[PDB]
């Protein structure tokens, strides 16, 4: 299927930046 | 052949020199081993 | 500090050097003579610096077989004889 | 009071005594001529 | 009190050179991988395996002696002297190239022994081994270059041979062959071993230049005692010396000594991952990116494009000499070259 | 690979669904 | 520690901890099948590199048939 | 049968036998009169 | 035990060294190897 | 002189379950979109 | 309390975060003026007539190179050594084509590292140090001027000068190996043993001390908290250092003065360095590596090759291939 | 070009001059110990 | 330049998941002192 | 049943997070260009 | 796109120059 290339890339970047925030501020909750 | 005892020679010269002038020392350190 | 004899302590002895100034040129002198006898050239399979080709030829005597390598060597050294 | 033969002794005469039998030998072969 | 013990004894005894167990290992492979090069390089041809010259004997001299690689006609033999190549005579398995087997396992093995020895006498004195840990680097160098990549290719002809113009040879052929510069595991190599040689002299200027005064001396070198508690030097000074010039410094002596043992340590095992790819010709030669504009546009032209032109001129002029069992007739016209030369 | 993109994101929210209920933080009774 | 069924079974499995045969014990047999086991390698080895050349031994692709 | 190549194997082992067998009959010999006392 | 003069073995021996890597040097230009 | 108004900042389990939802959720909605 | 020495006191003073001094009045300015022009030059230069045979080389990554390609390109073979600021082109477009940005940021450059070196020796007179750290940095500072100042003097051309580049370096070497034999080259054979012998201190010395490291620390945290920045004692044990290495090898190869030691760590790759340097320096004037091309022949004088003439004949594809369209005679004599 | 060239002549000969001054300041005596 | 499609996305991944790893751990270094 | 006594704190100090980027960019610096090829 | 790439990754190594020189965990005595 000719799908947008970029495609991947927004996906995963929208999934991981985010995400990524959240962990960050839940572990350092955690340790304190 | 002929060569290697040309080649040799010195060497067990130099062997027999070194026998002599070292043998009456060599044997008091054996003796030291118990 | 181990309980061997200093180096220092040997190199002036009047004993080291009786031994050693026949010893040293008695190896020297051998090494040389392997060379001028030729048969360092024998011993080593080196040749010579007039067997390296046979008279009109240009072609390396190259080995190019594994197990018949030394029948090889062999056949061009006779090229030569 | 010093030993003689050691593991010293014998290091030493293994890399010494062909040293020299070596320099020997590549000594005649500066005249070495084609 | 058994014989196993008074052995161990004997063998670790405090002597000018110590011995060990892993003496018995060490000490016979060192002197015959030693002795092996000295014996060839002083007396043994490479004319049978390589149509060259490469002893004193023949006329070379430092430079250009080697102990040459048997001939690609023997694959990966052993070539033991009572193999059936050589058939036990001392002669024709010099003039086989026997003589680069025998000094590269004895190495080998020697090398192992030494790793050994570390092991064995940190372990006697209780210190930790990491002396140990980092002469891994060259045992992973050793073997991936004389062992690995020679075993993936056709050949033992085509390892590295025991000389210094022969190893300088070594190094062209993976420029103009492998393009080895273009890879990034040797690149890292580079980076450690350049890396480690800036290390080894800013760390020895400092403490050279941030010595306490512990002496009324000129030469600073009296007022030092290997059993002293103080520190010799001020990391103090040093840190704010080095913060002040480059910005960051070290704080921790510590780390900065393992620091000093990483960095090019590291470096080699890049490098020996990167001969390991060599050894199956998996290479970074090209960039396809690159060739696909050049082969379109006659007018792109990069240092990349300048330098392969340069990889193939190499190729062509030294293959047939440096590879004399393919019988590779380039006649005149064939030969890449610019204009005049 | 957008198959296996969408797989892998649909894959993702069964194993939170896992870790919410088994390793949710337990409520207890202040 | 918790206790079960099937912990009760395995139990024996790991109960002697740190038990040893006193001295060198069986070391010199060791010591017999690691200096065959080398030999073996050997042997194996040196056919595959083709030193150890053997009657009815073709290390080729040629003997598939 | 008994090939050439493997009666070469076979002195290869027996030398590397004499070798480190030897090697370890001086060894053990040393140790015996140069004792370390205790 | 002590009767060479160090400084002695060190100048001696100096110019044995010197002695055969000249040597060395000479047959660079002589000989074999000497492109002649 | 260190500054007054710093504050600890907090996010428990719960609203990382929540919040990882919400973006896997969301990407699973848009991603056809952005693939198209 | 007057102004200009009030202006000396905070040019010299030990209290700025990076230390200025008078050196750094002038290092400041021309490193920053180099590195701006080599970033944009890399990013965005057009191509450049490197030998100055209307035959521009593109070294920029806007240009279709990538950052193991890119290179800011030596100026023209045309403009040789003759100085080509901004203000002698006719314009911008002029000056890019025949390379000159590469002239801008080597100069500044070769200034403002030869002013980092005095600012070196500077602060550590203000802080009471001793003063030769900037002796051990002038070894790189030294290769440094070979490749990009004292070559293409010798040779007459920026153009030959090194490119600033990670494949631009590697033809410079490769073109230098077929002009010059530098592998036979004992200078050349010196940098190596400088470079692989400092390699290999740096892992003998930081592998030395830390098998000594003094227990200070349990097994659950970083040994490196055993040392705290300032501590007046030692963090390792020199003697037991000593005793591992001494029976290693043997005891008088090892050293037990930590200030020798140091020294030795200092000028070993130093001087291989200033060799390595001074190799690039001398066959900058055409006095090359050592040439052994038909240097062993038989009774009858015949050529008996040597590894030597393999290299030679690498060296020789390396030659016709270089600048294949800048010769027109048959011998390249720079 | 011209302008650009003169400009580049002004800043060059001020920071040239600052640093001449500047070790012409006493500089031997900014140092921690001992100041002549 | 017809270069790598996935280069990108090997790239970006290749820093932001070593990255965001070693942050991970730093944040929650300095919540404990 | 207890909690699980082998558990410990886990530390990264600034300097090792710097330390580590640097490491990570200048590695991916380096791939990149390969990756693209 | 590689274009992009490349520079942005240098643009934050010379980020992270700043940070580890100015913001560094100063160095404190004994
Ligand atoms: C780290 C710590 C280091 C410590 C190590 C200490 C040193 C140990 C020393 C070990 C010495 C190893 C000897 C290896 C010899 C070798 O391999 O010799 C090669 C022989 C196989 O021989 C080769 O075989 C090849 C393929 O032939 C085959 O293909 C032909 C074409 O079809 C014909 O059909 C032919 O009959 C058929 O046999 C070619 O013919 C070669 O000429 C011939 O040499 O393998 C064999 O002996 C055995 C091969 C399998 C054994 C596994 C080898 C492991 C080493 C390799 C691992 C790296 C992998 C390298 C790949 C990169
Ligand atoms: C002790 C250290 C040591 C080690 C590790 C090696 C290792 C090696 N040597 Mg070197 N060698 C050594 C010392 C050593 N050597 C010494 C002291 C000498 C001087 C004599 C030599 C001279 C030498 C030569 C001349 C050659 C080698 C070669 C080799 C290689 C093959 C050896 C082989 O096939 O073994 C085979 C044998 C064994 C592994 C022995 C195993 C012993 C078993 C366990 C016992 C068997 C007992 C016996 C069968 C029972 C009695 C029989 C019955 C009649 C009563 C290998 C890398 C060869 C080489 O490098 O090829 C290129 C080669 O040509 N070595
Ligand atoms: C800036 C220049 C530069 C630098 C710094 C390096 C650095 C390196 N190169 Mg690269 N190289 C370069 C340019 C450079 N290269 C160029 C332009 C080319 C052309 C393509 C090459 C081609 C090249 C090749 C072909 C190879 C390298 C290799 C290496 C590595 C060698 C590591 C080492 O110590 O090996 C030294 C060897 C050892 C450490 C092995 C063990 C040594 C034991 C301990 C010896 C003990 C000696 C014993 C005591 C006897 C002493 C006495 C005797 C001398 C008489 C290192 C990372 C090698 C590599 O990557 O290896 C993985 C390799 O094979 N380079
Ligand atoms: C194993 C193989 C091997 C090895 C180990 C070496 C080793 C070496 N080679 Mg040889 N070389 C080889 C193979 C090898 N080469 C081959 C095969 C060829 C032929 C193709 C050559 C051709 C060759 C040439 C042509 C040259 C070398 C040079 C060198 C030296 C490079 C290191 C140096 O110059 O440091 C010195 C340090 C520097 C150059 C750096 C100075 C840094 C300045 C002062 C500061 C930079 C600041 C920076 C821009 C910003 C950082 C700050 C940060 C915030 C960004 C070194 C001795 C070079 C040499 O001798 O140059 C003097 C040289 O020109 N080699
Ligand atoms: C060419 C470069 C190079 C050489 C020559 C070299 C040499 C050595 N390194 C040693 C050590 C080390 N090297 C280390 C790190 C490094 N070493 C490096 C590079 C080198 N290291 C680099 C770059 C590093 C940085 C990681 C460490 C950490 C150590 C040590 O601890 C150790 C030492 O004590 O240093 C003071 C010594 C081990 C002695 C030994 O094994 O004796 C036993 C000898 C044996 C086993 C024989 C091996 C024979 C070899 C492998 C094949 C035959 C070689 C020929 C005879 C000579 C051929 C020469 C031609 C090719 C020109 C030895 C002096
Ligand atoms: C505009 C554009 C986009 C620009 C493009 C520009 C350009 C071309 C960029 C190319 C960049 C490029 C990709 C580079 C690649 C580099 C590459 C090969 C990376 C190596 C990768 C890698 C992991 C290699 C593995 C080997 C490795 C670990 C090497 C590490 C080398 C390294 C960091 C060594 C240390 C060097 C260094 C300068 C340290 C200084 C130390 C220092 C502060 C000491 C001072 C000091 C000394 C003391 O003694 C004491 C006591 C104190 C207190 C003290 O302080
Ligand atoms: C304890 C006891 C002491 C231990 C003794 C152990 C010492 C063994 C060490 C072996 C040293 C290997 C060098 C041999 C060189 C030699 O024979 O040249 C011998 C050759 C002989 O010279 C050649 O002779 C030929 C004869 O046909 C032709 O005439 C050639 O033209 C001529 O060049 O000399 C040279 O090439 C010229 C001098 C160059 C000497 C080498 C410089 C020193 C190199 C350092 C040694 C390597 C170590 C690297 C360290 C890093
Ligand atoms: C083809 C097969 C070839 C392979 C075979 C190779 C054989 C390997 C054998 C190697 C052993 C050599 C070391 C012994 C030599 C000797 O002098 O020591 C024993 C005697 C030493 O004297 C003593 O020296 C002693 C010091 S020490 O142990 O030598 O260090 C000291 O304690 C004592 O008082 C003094 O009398
Ligand atoms: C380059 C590194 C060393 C720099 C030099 C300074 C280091 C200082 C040493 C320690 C403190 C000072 C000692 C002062 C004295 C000093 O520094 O050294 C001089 C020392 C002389 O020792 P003697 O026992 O003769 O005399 C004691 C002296 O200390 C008197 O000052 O030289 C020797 O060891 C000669 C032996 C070398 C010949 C051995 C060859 C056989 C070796 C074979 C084994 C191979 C190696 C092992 C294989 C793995
Ligand atoms: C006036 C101009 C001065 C020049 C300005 C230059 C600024 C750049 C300097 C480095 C900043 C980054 C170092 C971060 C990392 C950092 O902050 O380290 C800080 C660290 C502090 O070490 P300490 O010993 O305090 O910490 C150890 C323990 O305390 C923690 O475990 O320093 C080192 O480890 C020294 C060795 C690092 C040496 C790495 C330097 C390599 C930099 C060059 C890489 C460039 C490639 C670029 C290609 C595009
Ligand atoms: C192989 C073999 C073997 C063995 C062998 C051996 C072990 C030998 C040894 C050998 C050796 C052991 C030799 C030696 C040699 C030496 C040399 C030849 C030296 C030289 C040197 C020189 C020349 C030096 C000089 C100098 C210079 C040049 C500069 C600086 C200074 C000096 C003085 C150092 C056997 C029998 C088992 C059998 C099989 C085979
Ligand atoms: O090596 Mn060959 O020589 Ca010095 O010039 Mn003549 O060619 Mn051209 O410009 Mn660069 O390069
Ligand atoms: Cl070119
Ligand atoms: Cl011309």
């Amino acid at each position: 299927m000719e799908v947008n290339q970029l495609g991947l890339i927004a996906t995963a970047l929208f999934v991981l930046v985010p995400s990524v925030f959240l962990i960050i501020l839940y572990v350092q909750t955690e340790s304190q | 052949d002929w060569r290697v005892l040309v080649v040799l020679l010195p060497v067990l010269l130099a062997a027999g020199w070194a026998v002599r002038n070292i043998l009456p020392y060599a044997v008091k350190q054996v003796q030291k081993l118990l | 500090t181990t309980g061997e004899r200093p180096f220092s302590d040997i190199i002036t002895s009047v004993r080291y050097w009786v031994i050693h100034s026949i010893t040293i040129p008695a190896l020297f002198i051998a090494g040389w003579l392997f060379v001028s006898t030729g048969l360092a050239y024998d011993v080593f399979g080196t040749p010579r610096p007039d067997s390296y080709y046979a008279q009109e030829q240009r072609s390396i005597p190259l080995v190019t077989d594994r197990f018949e390598a030394k029948q090889q060597v062999e056949t061009f050294l006779e090229q030569l004889k | 009071s010093y030993p003689i033969f050691t593991v010293r002794w014998v290091a030493v005469h293994t890399l010494a005594v062909p040293t020299i039998f070596f320099l020997g030998a590549i000594a005649a072969m500066q005249f070495i001529q084609r | 009190r058994g014989w196993f013990d008074i052995l161990d004894d004997w063998l670790k005894r405090d002597r000018f050179v110590f011995v060990g167990w892993s003496g018995i290992l060490l000490f016979p492979c060192a002197y015959l991988a030693l002795g092996g090069w000295l014996t060839g390089t002083t007396f043994v041809t490479s004319w049978y395996t390589h149509g060259l010259a490469s002893s004193y004997l023949e006329g070379c001299n430092f430079l250009t002696v080697a102990v040459s690689t048997p001939a690609n006609s023997m694959g990966h033999s052993l070539l033991l002297l009572w193999g059936p190549e050589a058939q036990g005579d001392f002669t024709r398995w010099c003039q086989l190239g026997g003589l680069w087997t025998f000094i590269a396992l004895h190495g080998a093995f020697g090398l192992i022994g030494f790793m050994l020895r570390q092991f064995e006498i940190a372990r006697l004195v209780g210190v930790r081994p990491y002396n140990a840990i980092a002469f891994s680097a060259p045992i992973a160098v050793f073997v991936s270059v004389f062992l690995i990549y020679p075993l993936g290719q056709s050949s033992w002809f085509f390892a590295p041979s025991f000389g210094v113009a022969a190893i300088f040879r070594f190094l062209l052929f993976f420029q103009g062959f492998h393009n080895w510069t273009l890879n990034p595991f040797h690149m890292m190599g580079v980076a450690g071993v350049l890396g480690g040689a800036l290390l080894c002299a800013i760390h020895g200027a400092t403490v050279e230049n941030t010595l306490f005064q512990d002496g009324e001396g000129a030469s600073t070198f009296r007022a030092f005692n290997p059993t002293q508690a103080e520190e010799t030097y001020s990391m103090v000074t040093a840190n704010r010396f080095w913060s002040q010039i480059f910005g960051i410094a070290f704080s921790n002596k510590r780390w900065l000594h393992f620091f000093m043992l990483f960095v090019p340590v590291t470096g080699l095992w890049m490098s020996a991952i990167g001969v390991v790819g060599l050894a199956l010709n998996l290479r970074s030669y090209d960039f396809i990116s690159q060739e696909i504009r050049a082969a379109e546009d006659p007018e792109f032209e990069t240092f990349y494009t300048k330098n392969l032109l340069l990889n193939e001129g190499i190729r062509a002029w030294m293959a047939p000499q440096d590879q004399p069992h393919e019988n590779f007739v380039f006649p005149e016209e064939v030969l890449p070259r610019g204009n005049a030369l | 690979m957008e198959t296996i993109t969408y797989v892998f994101i649909f894959a993702c929210i069964i194993a939170l669904f896992f870790f919410a209920i088994f390793f949710r933080e337990p409520p207890r009774i202040t | 520690a918790r206790r079960t069924w099937l912990g009760d079974i395995l139990r024996p499995l790991n109960s002697e901890y740190g038990k040893v045969a006193p001295g060198w014990g069986t070391t010199p047999l060791m010591a017999v099948f690691m200096g065959l086991f080398l030999v073996f390698l050997l042997i194996i080895l040196e056919i595959y590199n083709s030193t150890l050349i053997l009657d009815g031994v073709n290390v080729s692709w040629k003997a598939l048939g | 049968t008994i090939t050439p190549s493997l009666k070469g194997f076979f002195i290869g082992l027996l030398s590397g036998a004499v070798v480190l067998g030897l090697t370890f009959a001086v060894l053990i010999a040393i140790s015996q009169i140069d004792k370390v006392q205790r | 035990g002590g009767r060479i003069p160090l400084w002695i073995v060190a100048t001696v021996a100096g110019m044995g060294v010197i002695v055969i890597v000249g040597l060395f040097f000479y047959g660079a230009y002589a000989g074999l190897g000497s492109s002649l | 002189e260190p500054n007054p108004n710093r504050q600890p900042v907090e996010l428990n389990r719960t609203s990382l379950y929540l919040g990882l939802l919400l973006i896997l959720v969301l990407a699973l909605l848009f991603s056809s979109y952005f693939f198209n | 309390a007057n102004l200009w020495e009030r202006f000396c006191n905070w040019v010299t003073s030990t209290d700025n975060r990076l230390y200025v001094g008078w050196f750094g009045v002038i290092m400041i300015p021309t490193l920053l003026a180099a590195t701006i022009c080599f970033v944009i030059a890399f990013i965005a230069a057009p191509p450049v007539d490197i030998d100055g045979i209307r035959e521009p080389v593109s070294g920029s990554l806007l240009y279709g190179n990538n950052i193991i390609t890119g290179a800011v390109v030596p100026s023209s073979n045309a403009i040789g050594l003759h100085f080509y600021p901004i203000w002698e082109a006719a314009s911008l477009d002029e000056w890019l084509y025949n390379g000159g940005p590469y002239q801008l940021i080597i100069f500044h450059f070769l200034l403002g590292a030869s002013c980092y070196m005095g600012r070196q020796w500077e602060l550590s007179y203000r802080l009471g140090m001793r003063p030769w750290i900037c002796v051990a940095y002038s070894a790189p500072l030294a290769s440094a001027f070979a490749v990009f100042l004292i070559y293409p003097i010798g040779q007459g051309s920026f153009s030959d000068g090194m490119p600033l580049g990670i494949s631009g370096t590697f033809n410079f070497m490769i073109v230098f190996q077929a002009e010059h034999n530098i592998l036979m080259h004992p200078f050349h054979q010196l940098g190596v043993a400088g470079v692989f012998g400092g390699a290999l201190f740096c892992a003998m010395h930081g592998s030395l001390v830390t098998s000594s490291l003094i227990r200070e620390t349990t097994e659950t945290e970083s040994a490196n908290y055993g040392y705290k920045f300032g501590q007046e004692e030692e963090t390792y044990n020199i003697v037991a250092a000593h005793g591992y290495f001494g029976r290693l090898i043997f005891q008088y190869a090892s050293f037990n003065n930590s200030r020798s030691l140091h020294f030795f760590l200092a000028a070993w790759p130093v001087v291989g360095v200033w060799f390595t340097a001074l190799g690039i320096s001398t066959m900058a004037f055409n006095l090359n590596g050592f040439n052994f091309n038909h240097s062993v022949i038989d009774a009858k004088g015949n050529v008996i090759n040597t590894w030597a003439d393999i290299i030679n004949r690498a060296n020789l594809g390396m030659e016709v291939m270089h600048e294949r369209n800048a010769h027109n005679f048959p011998l390249d004599l720079a | 070009m011209e302008t650009l060239k003169i400009t580049v002549y002004i800043v060059v000969t001020f920071f040239v001059l600052l640093f001449v001054f500047g070790f012409l300041s006493g500089d031997p005596a900014r140092n921690p110990k001992r100041k002549d």
